[PDB]
């Protein structure tokens, strides 16, 4: 039942007696295990033994923690002026890419497919192609059509430059529209590897025949990979301005996911212009800000553009956006701006004056290869503890890399990073090594759950940071890149300590003596 | 047809010139202007055909429609998403189909289990893979009552054969392992994927307990189609129970393996969702003799003509319980009419859902005063078109699987005052600067069925349709 | 006891058996009330009877909502150039002005006293103005000593006006140095009443002798008022340059209260120059933007520089901001920046990404009176109900025209309004009103834990919206004016409320059916 | 002096230069290097004198010396902060003197009781309000034991007669209410607070239950001064019970107005700090015939000291105890100093705080290897400098209510690796690039006394000493 003043949603209608006998009635025509044999089950999963056999797993995969390339392809188009991202394929992956994008941004994402079927299967999709550049063309005007692939035809081995050269020969979309290519197999690597195969594809259309000289133009191109929070698309142009650099993001989605809501629908905003792309390789150099992703990207950097693509680690955290900084002005020869060192004292100040609830503090954190390692990176420049490290689309060379880092450091000494594991291998390690947070994204408030289920002295509270997040509001609004992101970082981390410290001492009268106004 | 029909006639010719003149002839037999002296839409429309390349169709496919629709609600049974990574994680938790239980120990709907193909398993084939998953799920997951493979692309086009696999692993855990060819490359939309999915049920599910015995009672039903969204179910469930039914089983909302089981034993199949499920219930009829009917718990009108119908089927002492039901939640209701219909009425609106919805809600629309100017289905078929035009007013616009083109230029032209669509849909129309519900989540709210559901569909419809950000879309200085 | 691999701090340490035993046993030599009855006294303090009690209160203030006049002085003199506060009258207000603003910013706070004792009680306060005056000046060297008084200085009848003419006859003070002063009486109104008159002494001392004429500068002052958010300053300057039209605000601290920790101490940074607040009478206008405290400076503006004073709400929200903007576009002629719409649109669009979680919840708020009517204006504007609205240091005309804006919105309709209210006060109405969150100070984290302790039910969460915040990092860097500030504001209501919301249903196997991972 | 006396000689000449005359003469006499043939400072140095206008001296007032430091912490009384609202609300829940209870019900300490005074209460007097304030006060707050008034500035000067107040509400009341005049022009510093208040707890608290029955033991123990900051006090009431002492009274860190009315019963009086509670130990000596000592419970050395001193008051039974509790902890003890005193072993440290803990911390920098170059106070008397020298090396600076002009200026001079200071210092020293550890509040952490405290202590010395923030002060580019 419900009353007229205060109507009950789903939760917590479902509470009401009625509801609960209900529930009780319903458990009786299901069969269901004995209460004791599933509290004894979930016990199970907790522990040190199960988690052994969870480590033997050699087939199965649960709860993953990555999503397939043409997800990051669809990102990557989404970053060029009028492109109309389209995947060559069967159409359930373009509804699933769209949605996955519109539940974190909170914003309309323009995709097609071209509805490869059965018919396509045995005939390969030639006609599929010719008919979904003249239809996408025509309905939604594109400058760009960006084509990447599903794994359908990818299996089938579709010719993807054979068809589009077909289609403008033959008529079905205008030679003057630009039409990029890539091929994205999701049984290949992960969605970073789709965006940089995508970028590669990008880079063959708009430069491939040009005659480059690197320093023609005094600027730098900045490639970001595959990223999530429209502040650091934002903070790397406004840092690149202060330091009166010249510079190009080469694919930033930023005003395409920000539109206005101001009585108009604009299914294309900014975006890198074709004139960008093609003047790139006149560039001193191109900054490739996620390097472990971007190793098509580097090749294009080095092979095609001759430029040095210089090494740059992920500008995450103070050091790593010091070195950002450096780079910059060693390549362009300018100073560092003045308001620059301005900002990054500011973020010393806060790490100071938050350490010392932060040191010593221990962290799970999981999400793709570069994030993780900028991270891990940042979390040991503050004294806090990464002992539990995973990146389920990471490789042998990032694990590598990942151990060195923290073998020379004092904070890295407990820390164990984990590769081609999954969330409910992550699940275990939080039951077994219990750090006092985990840093992940909307996947992990499962893991949260699960561990205040075993008591609340387990619990591992989940921190919001990585891709997706679907449960919150607006957080992909933020910068987690520069000084800037540096100072989210850690006032978001200071503060999940104070919240829970808080919330552990706000029993009255049992644990409130140490609930102190001031912290 | 009236002025309005007049009016939509020249709008869809108006809004298809922009198609390639083949698309345009082809598109043109999607959408219509209803009459309601029409029985049936016959020539008018056509429906569940390929969607146009390219046009940006709302369709999903048919893993969707078995793994995201029918299968992945069952709480009780581990579904495994056989292909690539990206399938299961973007269908992972999207859908609000609520169940309770253990997640991971005894209940396992929010978990994504997955065979992550990877290029090895594409060149020599998943199934040695398969057979090896499926063993440690067994030890991990001790507590399944059943196991599902959900194929994606990749498996049936390389030549994988699921099913000597399913019949061998059901055989080593002695469980039922059960093999879906639901890859997304079948079919032409979320459709074929029901299909497929109920003609699985039919052959590896429901004769599992034939010619066993089970206590009855005259009154047993099974909810057929209802997968409870944000608890629409379980807000019907109530009902049925409230008038002295007993609800042996729910396909698939909250749903297990045994209910399913168990459902060749009930009276009577009480069908809510007709375009996923209408095909075992047929079969159910065939094969066992149940009588079904198909019924609608939106809103009260629906709701009470559906509680008389259902008690119609039984005896004199259900049908006094209906209207023992009917009456109990009448000060509820008229309290919900009282205060929310007045800031409901007369306002317009456009509907864009799956397969049942778009007509569906049609009533408890009304009820709040509110009228529908247009109506469309993503993967409807022409039994779905008959079913809607009795719920239409004379010259609504009725439409099969629009592109998003096709979908902005009518919200543009017809001007709705809210718009009830999905995910897909919601910040491009709202940008617009129309109201926006989604209809197949609940915008996060729900449920929508059952005396219960209709209060917090009226507080959604008014909190949204009258939110005081819609007058600020325009700056005061424009 | 502890162990060297797990030191633990008082909580948990207490935690501990042993602990527990000692508490058990000191217990027993306090004769301490029985646990029954605590408790049983406990649950009155919760009810409808102990409110009305409560609410007869003439006499015993409990858990103010305000301070006093000079902690609002001295924020207003540590917003201009150079400038030293001094405190006249007793030293342990200074101790604690610095101290409480020290706890909020997380930064140094200068301020001297005269160290009025006993001696001076008899004497008057002129040896102490005359020795404090030349000591501060030797040691910290400002350009401008601000000088207002402590409640001692006032009760004895210290002549400042004299005191300083003295100091400046005799030598103690050199010519080259500016002594603006107020007079600050702790028991009338409050620190926001310190700031005000602190200005009209800033006002006299830089412009009385001034013919100034309005618009010979094309630009506009600022009055911000007491406001301890850095970016509130910032975004004001940030929209200004968008705007094109120059423009000075005047009293901002917001340099030296964010300096860098590079090695160095800077003791002043930043603020309004002598030469912002002498030509101050030039420009076209001064804007007053937090217009119930600013009496006095409305005084200044228009009776002393004869510039229109015109009206302006708070700048919080989206409405206000839009009138804000029009306001300074009339005034300058100077149209509104493609940019600030842009900003505007992006703002409505996250109001109606996040309005389904906001409509129709219900909001306890407390807080300044100019703060407390913004807020309250934009949780109507998000379909919002402020049902108990307070502000300690309120008065009854501020009461009137916030009970006009409510009764015109169908928002405020079961709205309640207190001035002269403390937080013991609040306690109540948050048991009785149960609103669904309250907006507050760190002071609020009391009535949380004292809501959580009647059930869980009955919790009422803290968002932290405010001054002083102490208990949490670095939101003082946060923005809550503008179209800035109010995506800051939405973000955290909306957050606030899915954070909440997991918590309810983080339940395993009970209400975790809508733990849902896309919100 | 030696050659580092030398130095610190011509750097306070240094300093001073800045100073107009009058003032750097006085303040030369405020500070000297230590000599460790020394026993007391005689004429070398003066202290708890007026400060110098103008300076921004690090003092506060006698209010906080009574409200903020003696009776504030005591957990069953509810005491007011009388006069206007800044006082009360400044001091509100800065100082971390812990207890356990219920807040608003049988424990205050958090609440913020205040008579708000406004115009009209300067102009007409308080009393009347006050008066009424206290019935106010016990009907909404019961279970008070007692209520004690403490004044702000305006009182005494507008000529209120709060003492007249308290005799007639206590005989109202049926309970102590207990008058303060701690008005904060009153003295010089926080310390005529404390001897306010240690003067008001001998007449109007002490001798209420003289006469009276009381159960004692033979090594029943009174802690004096010790106002449990971060749970201080209970981690030294846990070594006295465990060496088989009775801790009938805490003054008054978790302490109640029982435990002090039952004090003048015990065998013994234990003053931790001696600036601020040895006139009411001097005062139970006198009247009671109580003896009394000082005690150290910061690091291993002291506490070892303490412990044997006490039980040597005693018998042989306890003095056994003393030993049996040392060796329970030595385990603990030496494993701390392996493991911190390497990371901290040479490091110099300056200390600047109140009148206890400049020199009673030093034993436990020193058990971990630091070593004090320079200690100061704010408001300590020539007998706590007195009591500073057994402890300095020698040459080392010692002075007395330094400005903050003089506190950068030594900083910048000694260059200390770390600096224990409050929190008006913090963050200017941080941004110098000196970590900087708060050893009021003990920067949120603690317990700092006794066994458990001193593995926090050290913990927190190397947190901040080797953080590797202070690394990054100068940008790697300069
Ligand atoms: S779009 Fe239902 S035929 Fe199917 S998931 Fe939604 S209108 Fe589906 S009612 Fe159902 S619970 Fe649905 S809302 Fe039939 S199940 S393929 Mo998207
Ligand atoms: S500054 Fe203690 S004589 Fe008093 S509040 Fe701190 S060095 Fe006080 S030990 Fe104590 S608990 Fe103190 S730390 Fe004597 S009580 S007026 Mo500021
Ligand atoms: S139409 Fe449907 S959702 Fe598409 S693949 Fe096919 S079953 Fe699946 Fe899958 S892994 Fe990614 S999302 Fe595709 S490219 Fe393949
Ligand atoms: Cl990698
Ligand atoms: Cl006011
Ligand atoms: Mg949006
Ligand atoms: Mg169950
Ligand atoms: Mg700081």
């Amino acid at each position: 039942s419900q009353t007229i003043d205060k109507i009950n949603s789903c939760y917590p209608l479902f509470e009401q007696d009625e509801y609960q006998e209900l529930f009780r009635n319903k458990r009786q025509l299901e069969e269901a295990h004995d209460a004791q044999r599933v509290q004894e089950v979930f016990a199970w999963t907790t522990t040190a033994e199960y988690e052994a056999l969870n480590f033997r797993r050699e087939a199965l995969t649960v709860d993953p923690a990555k999503a397939c390339q043409p997800l990051g392809a669809v990102l990557c188009s989404l970053g060029f002026a009028n492109t109309l991202p389209y995947v060559h394929g069967s159409q359930g992956c373009v509804a699933y890419f769209r949605t996955y994008f519109n539940r974190h941004f909170k914003e309309p994402i323009a995709c097609v497919s071209d509805s490869m079927t059965e018919d396509a299967a045995v005939f390969g999709g030639n006609n599929n192609m010719n008919l979904g550049l003249q239809n996408a063309s025509a309905l939604y005007k594109p400058e760009i059509i960006a084509v990447s692939t599903t794994c359908m035809a990818e299996v089938i081995g579709d010719d993807l430059q054979a068809f589009i050269a077909n289609a403008k020969k033959d008529g079905f979309v205008d030679s003057s529209i630009a039409v990029p290519h890539a091929h994205t197999p999701s049984f290949i690597g992960s969605h970073v590897t789709g965006w940089d195969n995508m970028f590669e594809g990008f880079a063959k259309t708009f430069t491939a025949d040009y005659q480059g000289q690197p320093g023609k133009l005094p600027k730098l191109n900045l490639v970001t990979g595959f990223e999530t929070y429209l502040g650091n698309f934002r903070v790397l142009k406004r840092m690149m301005e202060q330091m009166a650099v010249p510079c190009s993001l080469l694919s930033d989605p930023s005003e395409v996911l920000d539109t206005p809501a101001d009585g108009h629908y604009r299914m294309y905003s900014g975006g890198t212009t074709q004139q960008e792309m093609k003047e790139a390789p006149d560039a001193i150099d191109t900054l490739l800000l996620q390097p472990w992703q971007l190793l098509k990207s580097k090749k294009v950097v080095q092979e095609m553009w001759n430029q040095p693509a210089t090494e740059v680690a992920i500008p995450l955290g103070l050091a790593a956006t010091d070195e950002l900084l450096m780079t910059v002005s060693q390549l362009s020869g300018k100073p560092i701006a003045d308001a620059l060192t301005l900002e990054r004292g500011r973020l010393v100040d806060m790490m100071l004056d938050s350490h010392t609830w932060l040191h010593g503090k221990k962290f799970g954190l999981y999400g793709d290869p570069d994030f993780v390692m900028g991270l891990t990176r940042f979390l040991l420049e503050l004294g806090c503890e990464p002992t539990v490290i995973l990146s389920h689309n990471a490789n042998k060379r990032w694990q590598k890399a990942m151990n060195k880092m923290l073998d020379a450091s004092p904070y890295g000494r407990d820390s164990e990073v984990f590769i081609n594991c999954d969330l409910w291998h992550f699940r275990s390690l939080m039951f077994t090594r219990q750090p006092d947070f985990m840093i992940g994204n909307s996947y992990g408030k499962f893991i949260q759950r699960d561990t205040l289920a075993k008591g609340k002295a387990f619990e591992v509270p989940l921190i919001r940071l990585g891709f997706p997040l679907f449960d919150r509001h607006h957080l992909h609004r933020q910068t987690t890149w520069g000084y800037e992101g540096a100072m989210n970082i850690v006032t978001t981390l200071v503060n999940a300590v104070l919240e829970k410290l808080d919330s552990d001492t706000s029993q009255l009268g049992k644990t409130d003596y140490s609930f102190d106004l001031v912290r | 047809t009236n002025a309005t029909g007049e009016r939509n006639l020249a709008l869809i010719q108006e809004v298809l010139e922009v198609f390639p003149e083949t698309a345009r002839k082809e598109r043109r037999k999607h959408m219509m202007v209803s009459d309601p002296k029409m029985k049936s839409v016959g020539k008018c429309i056509i429906s569940n055909r390929k969607s146009q390349p390219g046009v940006m169709t709302v369709r999903g496919c048919a893993y969707a429609g078995s793994k995201g629709v029918v299968f992945g609600p069952i709480k009780d049974m581990a579904h495994i998403s056989h292909g690539p990574v990206g399938c299961g994680q973007y269908s992972r938790a999207g859908r609000r189909n609520y169940y309770t239980g253990v997640s991971g120990v005894d209940s396992f709907g929010t978990l994504n289990f997955t065979s992550d193909f990877q290029e090895r398993d594409i060149v020599f084939g998943g199934d040695k893979k398969l057979s090896k998953l499926i063993e440690e799920m067994e030890l991990l997951f001790p507590l399944t009552k059943g196991i599902t493979i959900q194929s994606e692309c990749p498996v049936g086009l390389i030549g994988d054969d699921i099913s000597a696999v399913a019949n061998a692993s059901s055989k080593a855990l002695d469980k039922p392992v059960i093999p879906v060819r639901c890859e997304g490359f079948r079919g032409v939309s979320q459709s074929l994927g029901h299909h497929i999915a109920n003609d699985v049920v039919r052959d590896w599910i429901l004769n599992n307990r034939e010619g066993q015995p089970f206590e009855t009672t005259p009154y047993d039903v099974a909810i057929i189609g209802d997968y409870n969204i944000g608890g629409d179910a379980w807000a019907s469930r109530i009902l049925l129970e409230e008038m002295g039914l007993r609800v042996v089983a729910q396909w698939s909302g909250d749903g297990t393996l045994v209910e399913m089981e168990n459902t060749p034993f009930v009276k009577l199949n009480l069908v809510h969702c007709y375009r996923s499920m209408n095909y075992i219930a047929r079969h159910m009829e065939e094969k066992h003799q149940i009588p079904w009917m198909e019924y609608n718990f939106f809103g009260p009108t629906k709701i009470a003509e559906s509680l008389r119908k259902i008690a119609d089927q039984f005896d004199d002492t259900i049908r006094a319980n209906a209207e023992a039901v009917i009456a109990r939640y009448e000060g509820q209701m008229a309290a919900i009419i009282a205060k929310y219909r007045p800031r409901l009425e007369g306002r317009k609106v456009l509907l864009y859902m799956g397969g049942l919805r778009p007509r569906h809600v049609i009533g408890a629309y009304e009820d709040l005063g509110m009228e529908i100017i247009a109506a469309g289905y993503e993967f409807a078929h022409n039994d779905d078109y008959d079913r809607t035009l009795p719920d239409l007013k004379e010259g609504t616009l009725l439409f099969d699987d629009a592109s998003s083109y096709e979908l902005e230029a009518f919200v543009k032209a017809l001007k709705p005052d809210l718009i009830g669509s999905g995910i897909k849909e919601k910040y491009i129309f709202q940008k617009m600067g129309v109201p926006f519900r989604q209809m197949h989540s609940w915008d996060y709210s729900g449920p929508y069925h059952g005396y219960d559901g209709f209060a917090i569909f009226a507080r959604d419809m008014d909190m949204t349709l009258n939110n005081p950000a819609w007058n600020e879309l325009t700056a005061p200085w424009l």
